RNA sequence: UGCCAGCCACCGCGGUCAUACGAUUAACCCAAAUUAAUAGAUCCACGGCGUAAAGAGUGUUUAAGAAAAAAAAUCACAAU
C-alpha cells in the first residue's frame, strides 16, 4: 500500500525507499517535480516542544535612531494632526517631518538636546504644521 | 554595510511606571485623617489591596501605622471618626447603590 | 534594490510606533445593520458601532476618522500556553473623515 | 510514447519555465501586507527562523525569506499543473471563503472550504466513491481552522504522500507542510495577492500546457 | 559502567594500554597538583587519566 | 468415577457428557536406561528511590571526599 506513518520521515524519504524496494511499482507525479526542485528544509515532523529554563527566543526587536527621536516628538505634542494613513505607501507624517528636520540639525553639529529639538520645531513651524504643544 | 538594519537599543518608548496615590510620600501614625481614608467608615475596617490600591510596601506601613495609631490612643478601633468621614474619597468601595 | 529593511523603516506604518491613542484614517469594506467593519490598513480589521449622528452617511466604501487605541486586541489566559486573539483590533469612531 | 517523455521531461531542465519571477517583487508583497504577523505572545517556536523582528510587541515576517519560498512554491504549484493534476484550496476562513472558492472555480481547479469531514482523505473510497483519484497538490491559505488548531488535511495529505504549498503565519505550525511561505493570511488585500498569484501561476501552466501539445501535434 | 563521567578508564582495556613501566629503582611516587588555575591543567588531566595506567601497570 | 477416588513444577483438573483421575486405544520423546527427591552450577543493583520497596523531622561538624569564571544583599517586615 504504502506508509501512512506522518512522524518517521520527511515524504520525500518514505516515498524514495518504498519505491526503492519495489513495494511500490508506480512512480508518483510530484515525486519527479521534487526531484527536480528541493524546497528549502525537508519537511521532517517535530515536537513542538515548549522552552524551559533560562533558555529564551532568538528574535532581535525592531528598533532605530529615529524612534529614539520620535519618542520627544510624541512626548511633547502628541500624534500629528495630519491624522494617519497605512493606504499610502510613501505617505510621512508630522513626526517624520520631524525626524528629518533633527537629522539635518544632527549634522550641523549641535549636540545638544533643547537645540535640536526646539529649532527643526521651529524648521517645523516654517513648513505649515502646528505643533499643540500639550503638556 | 548595510545602514537600514536595527539598532541594538533600548525601549525609546517606555512608558512610566504607575505609581500607588502615596508613592514616595511618607506615613506616619501621628496623623489619623491620612489613615482615616483607608479605613472602612461603619465598621474600622482595613481596606485590602483591590480597594486602596497600594503598592505592597505602602499598605504594610499603612496597616502597621493603623494599629499603632490605635493602641497608643490616636485613632478609635471599632469607628471612622466622624469628623473625617466627609474627607476626600481615595477608595473604590461604593456601598450605596 | 531597496532592501526589505529599508522598505520597513520610511513605511506610514513605523513612523507611528505605539499606536496607543493614535489618530489614524480608515475605510469600511463591510456592512452589518448598526456594525461597521472598518479596515485602517494596519493588519486585523477593528469594529464600530453606528452613531446617532448622521447614521445613513457610514456605507460600503465610506472612510471615517479612527482613534486607534489597540493595534491588535490580545491576552494570556489562567493555564495557557500561548495567547488568544480576537482577530480584530481596538478603535474609536470619532467622526467621518472631515473634508 | 518517446515523444510524451519528451514532452514531460522537457519543462524541468530550465528553472524558469513558466517565467514567474515576474509576477511579482519585495516591494510587491510588502504593500500586500505581508510582513506582519501576530503578537510575540502568540507566536510559534518554528516561526523564529522566518521571522524578521519585534517591532513593539508585534512580528514581522522576513519578507527576502518569503520571496524566496514563494518563488518555489509557484514553482511547482505550476509544475503539477502542467502535469495534469489536481489541485484543492484548502480554508476555514470564513473572511475569504467566496474568494478563494471563485480563485478555484476560475482555476478550473477545487476548493474544500468548508467543515471538512474527517476521514476524506485518509477514507476516500468509502466517503468519495467505489474508487477515486486524490489531489495530487493541495494548497493551504490558512493552516489553522476556526478552533485554531492545525487543521486536518495538514496532518491528512501527510500522511497520504501528497506534498502541500501554504501561507504560514506567526501561531502555525509549519513543521509538516512541504512548501511553507512565510506570510499574513490574516489580511484582505495579502489573501487576494495570494490568490491571484498561484491562479496566475495555474493559467501559464495549462496554457503552456496546450501549446507544447499542438507542438506535439505539429512537429508529426 | 554506565555512572562516572569518562567510564572508559575504569576499562581493563585502558588499564593494560596506558603505557609506562617503571623501573626497579622506583618505589615511592608523590604527585603534588593544584586545583585552581589554567597552569595546573594538563596536570589534573595526568592525573585523571593516567595515574591508573601507572599504577595498574 | 461423578468436588467422590485421585492428580499438579506454575496456572489448575474433578459438582453427570473429564483430551488433567484410574484403565484402555493411538501417539510423542528419551533409550539400557528412564522418572522422582535433594544439593549444586546459573540467578539480583553500574537498577533504582512523587504516586509502586526506597530522600532519615531539621541544621553543623569529625572522618572522608569533590572543585574553570560568577559565588554579601538586604526584609516590603509575621525569626527567636
Ligand atoms: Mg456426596
Ligand atoms: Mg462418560
Ligand atoms: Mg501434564
Ligand atoms: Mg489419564
Ligand atoms: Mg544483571
Ligand atoms: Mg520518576
Ligand atoms: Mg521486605
Ligand atoms: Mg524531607
Ligand atoms: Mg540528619
Ligand atoms: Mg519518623
Ligand atoms: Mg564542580
Ligand atoms: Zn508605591
Amino acid at each position: 500500500a504504502g506508509s501512512r506513518l506522518e512522524t518517521v520521515g520527511s515524504i520525500f524519504s518514505r516515498t524514495r525507499d518504498l519505491i526503492r524496494a519495489g513495494v511500490l511499482k508506480e512512480k508518483p507525479l510530484w515525486l519527479d517535480i521534487y526531484n527536480a526542485f528541493p524546497p528549502l528544509r525537508e519537511p521532517v515532523f517535530r515536537r513542538p516542544r515548549l522552552r524551559y529554563g533560562k533558555a529564551k527566543a532568538a528574535v532581535q526587536d525592531i528598533f532605530y535612531h529615529e524612534d529614539r527621536i520620535r519618542a520627544k516628538f510624541y512626548s511633547a505634542y502628541g500624534s500629528g494632526p495630519k491624522a494617519f494613513d497605512l493606504f499610502n505607501p510613501n505617505f510621512k507624517s508630522t513626526c517624520q517631518r520631524f525626524v528629518e528636520k533633527y537629522i539635518e540639525l544632527q549634522r550641523l553639529g549641535e549636540t545638544d538636546e533643547e537645540k535640536l529639538f526646539v529649532e527643526a520645531g521651529k524648521a517645523l513651524l516654517a513648513e505649515g504644521v502646528t505643533l499643540r504643544r500639550v503638556g | 554595510s548595510n545602514e537600514d538594519l536595527p539598532v541594538p537599543m533600548e525601549n525609546p518608548y517606555k512608558e512610566p511606571l504607575k505609581k500607588c496615590i502615596l508613592c514616595e510620600k511618607h506615613v506616619d501614625y501621628k496623623n489619623v485623617q491620612l489613615l482615616s481614608q483607608f479605613i472602612s467608615p461603619f465598621t474600622g475596617c482595613i481596606y485590602g489591596r483591590h480597594i486602596t490600591g497600594l503598592c505592597g510596601k505602602k499598605q504594610k506601613e499603612i496597616t502597621k501605622a493603623i494599629k499603632r495609631a490605635q493602641i497608643l490612643g490616636f485613632m478609635p478601633v471599632t469607628y471612622k471618626d466622624p469628623a473625617y468621614l466627609k474627607d476626600p474619597k481615595v477608595c473604590n468601595i461604593k456601598y450605596r447603590e | 534594490v531597496e532592501s526589505f529593511a529599508s522598505m520597513l523603516r520610511h513605511s506610514p506604518l513605523t513612523q507611528m510606533g505605539p499606536a496607543k491613542n493614535k489618530l489614524v484614517i480608515g475605510q469600511i469594506f463591510h456592512i452589518v445593520e448598526d456594525d461597521l467593519y472598518i479596515d485602517f490598513g494596519g493588519k486585523f480589521h477593528c469594529v464600530c458601532k453606528r452613531p446617532e449622528v448622521d447614521g445613513e452617511k457610514y456605507q460600503k466604501g465610506t472612510r471615517v476618522r479612527l482613534r486607534l487605541l489597540d493595534l491588535e486586541l490580545t491576552s494570556r489566559f489562567l493555564g495557557a500556553t500561548t495567547d488568544t486573539t480576537i482577530l480584530e483590533a481596538d478603535a474609536v469612531l470619532l467622526g467621518l473623515q472631515e473634508s | 510514447n518517446d515523444l510524451r517523455d519528451r514532452i514531460l521531461s522537457e519543462p524541468l531542465k530550465h528553472a524558469d519555465f513558466f517565467n514567474l519571477k515576474e509576477l511579482f517583487s519585495v516591494r510587491s508583497l510588502f504593500d500586500a501586507r505581508v510582513h506582519l504577523g501576530h503578537k510575540a505572545g502568540c507566536r510559534h517556536r518554528f516561526m523564529e527562523p522566518y521571522l524578521f523582528g519585534s517591532r513593539l510587541g508585534q512580528d514581522i515576517i522576513d519578507l527576502e525569506q518569503t520571496a524566496a519560498h514563494l518563488q518555489l512554491a509557484l514553482n511547482f504549484t505550476a509544475h503539477v499543473a502542467y502535469r495534469e493534476g489536481i489541485i484543492l484550496f484548502v480554508s476555514r476562513h470564513r473572511q475569504f471563503a467566496h474568494l478563494i472558492e471563485t480563485t478555484a472555480r476560475d482555476c478550473g481547479e477545487y476548493a474544500h472550504t468548508r467543515y471538512f469531514k474527517g476521514g476524506l482523505l485518509t477514507n476516500a473510497p468509502l466517503l468519495l466513491g467505489p474508487g477515486v483519484r486524490l489531489p495530487d497538490l493541495i494548497i493551504f491559505l490558512h493552516t489553522l481552522n476556526n478552533v485554531f488548531e492545525p487543521h486536518v488535511a495538514v496532518r491528512d495529505a501527510a500522511k497520504m504522500n501528497i506534498p502541500t504549498v501554504g501561507i504560514v503565519d506567526t501561531n502555525c505550525n509549519p513543521a509538516l507542510i512541504t512548501y511553507p511561505v512565510p506570510g499574513n493570511d490574516d489580511s484582505p488585500p495579502a489573501v487576494r495577492l495570494f490568490c491571484r498569484l498561484f491562479q496566475v501561476a495555474i493559467s501559464r501552466a495549462k496554457e503552456k500546457r496546450r501549446q507544447v501539445e499542438a507542438l506535439y501535434r505539429l512537429q508529426g | 559502567p554506565m555512572k562516572g563521567r569518562f567510564p572508559i578508564r575504569r576499562t581493563l582495556q585502558y588499564l593494560g594500554q596506558g603505557d609506562v613501566v617503571f623501573k626497579d629503582s622506583v618505589k615511592v611516587m608523590t604527585v603534588n597538583y593544584n586545583t585552581h588555575g589554567e597552569l595546573g591543567e594538563g596536570a589534573r588531566k595526568f592525573v585523571f587519566f593516567n595515574i591508573p595506567q601507572i599504577q595498574y601497570k
